[PDB]
């Protein structure tokens, strides 16, 4: 599976290790929310992660569906 | 001596504007050296897990528009002037615990004829630590300061750390709590905004010890 990831500038698609077969985004504010909007954290991982009171995370399972908000999926 | 200097200083600014980048050509990327100096542990809430520290935060940059010749005045190479006055990268404590922003006085900056600006600005900074559950006992938490511009991202501003370590040459130490490891780590963050751009940050962190 392939996923989009934050861990590169700028954001890029990788081919997501052995066991992650999940691709997740994350995101939550931060001082900035207002004008920013909400930090955007993009990645590959086996199990979804943890959300928080004040975290968004959405998991699924094909290629590139977790883009940056602003970009279409695919 | 001060005749030339009061006179360096009315041309420097005679056509001087504070509210655009310092670059030649908008394209450029202001580089800015950015270092943390820690001064003093000042306040510690064992409650809230909050503690407030008297810091510096020094920030460097070249500003193409105020250079001169010190031959042109005196010899003179290098003069004090207001921060007020010139443009500045607007770095600011993010995830300050009571208040949104640290308190922060704006000292004078040190400009030398090549437009080498060096400015060390005091602040009081309040940060959120995390408790190092690892070891028994408890008695280690993790207390940490993220830094960035305000406004500008990082195809506008780079800032780079001055070290891998905040500089504690002139930390006055506690008789209670020792720092056993601080670093910072630069970050590339996104923003939901903005696909392409990122927004840089370096965020330092202490890890202190209450001593037994
Ligand atoms: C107390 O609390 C503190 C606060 O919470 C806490 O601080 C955290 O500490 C940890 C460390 O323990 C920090 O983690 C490190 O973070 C580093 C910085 O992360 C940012 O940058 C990276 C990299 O980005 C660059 O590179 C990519 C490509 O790789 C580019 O696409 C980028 O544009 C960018 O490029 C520039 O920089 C490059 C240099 O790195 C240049 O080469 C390039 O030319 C450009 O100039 C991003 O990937 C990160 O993204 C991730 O995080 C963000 C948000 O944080 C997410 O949004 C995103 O989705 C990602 O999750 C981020 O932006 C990391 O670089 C560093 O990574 C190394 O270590 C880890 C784990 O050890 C490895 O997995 C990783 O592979 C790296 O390994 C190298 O370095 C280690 C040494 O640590 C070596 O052992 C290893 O062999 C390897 O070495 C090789 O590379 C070295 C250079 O990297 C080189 O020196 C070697 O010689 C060799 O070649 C690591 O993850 C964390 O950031 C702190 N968090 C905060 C908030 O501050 C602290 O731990 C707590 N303390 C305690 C005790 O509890």
């Amino acid at each position: 599976i392939v996923c989009h990831t934050t861990a590169t500038s700028p954001i890029s698609a990788v081919t997501c290790p052995p066991g992650e077969n999940l691709c997740y985004r994350k995101m939550w504010c931060d001082v900035f929310c207002s004008s920013r909007g909400k930090v955007v954290e993009l990645g590959c991982a086996a199990t979804c992660p943890s959300k928080k009171p004040y975290e968004e995370v959405t998991c699924c399972s094909t290629d590139k569906c977790n883009p940056h908000p602003k970009q279409r999926p695919g | 001596k001060s005749e030339h200097e009061t006179r360096l200083e009315a041309k420097l600014f005679e056509d001087y504007s504070s509210v655009v980048r310092p670059v030649e050509d908008h394209r450029e990327i202001v580089q800015v050296t950015v270092g943390l100096q820690l001064i003093q542990l000042i306040n510690v809430d064992e409650v809230n897990q909050i503690v407030t520290t008297n810091v510096r935060l020094k920030q460097q940059w070249v500003d193409y528009n105020l250079k001169w010749n010190p031959d042109d005045y005196g010899g003179v190479k290098k003069i004090h002037i207001p921060s007020e006055k010139i443009w500045r990268p607007d770095v600011v404590l993010y995830n300050n615990a009571d208040g949104d922003f640290a308190i922060v006085k704006f000292t004078k900056v040190l400009l030398d004829y090549t437009g080498h600006i060096t400015w060390t600005p005091p602040a009081i900074f309040k940060s959120y630590c995390e408790i190092i559950v690892t070891h028994f006992p408890f008695d280690e938490q993790n207390c940490s300061m993220k830094l960035g511009t305000r406004t500008y991202d990082g195809s506008a501003v780079a800032i780079n750390p001055e070290s891998d370590q905040p500089d504690l040459s002139n930390f006055m130490e506690s008789g209670e709590w020792v720092i056993k490891e601080a670093r910072g780590w630069k970050h590339w963050v996104f923003y939901s905004c903005c696909p392409t751009t990122p927004y840089l940050d370096i965020t330092y962190h202490f890890v202190m010890q209450r001593l037994p």
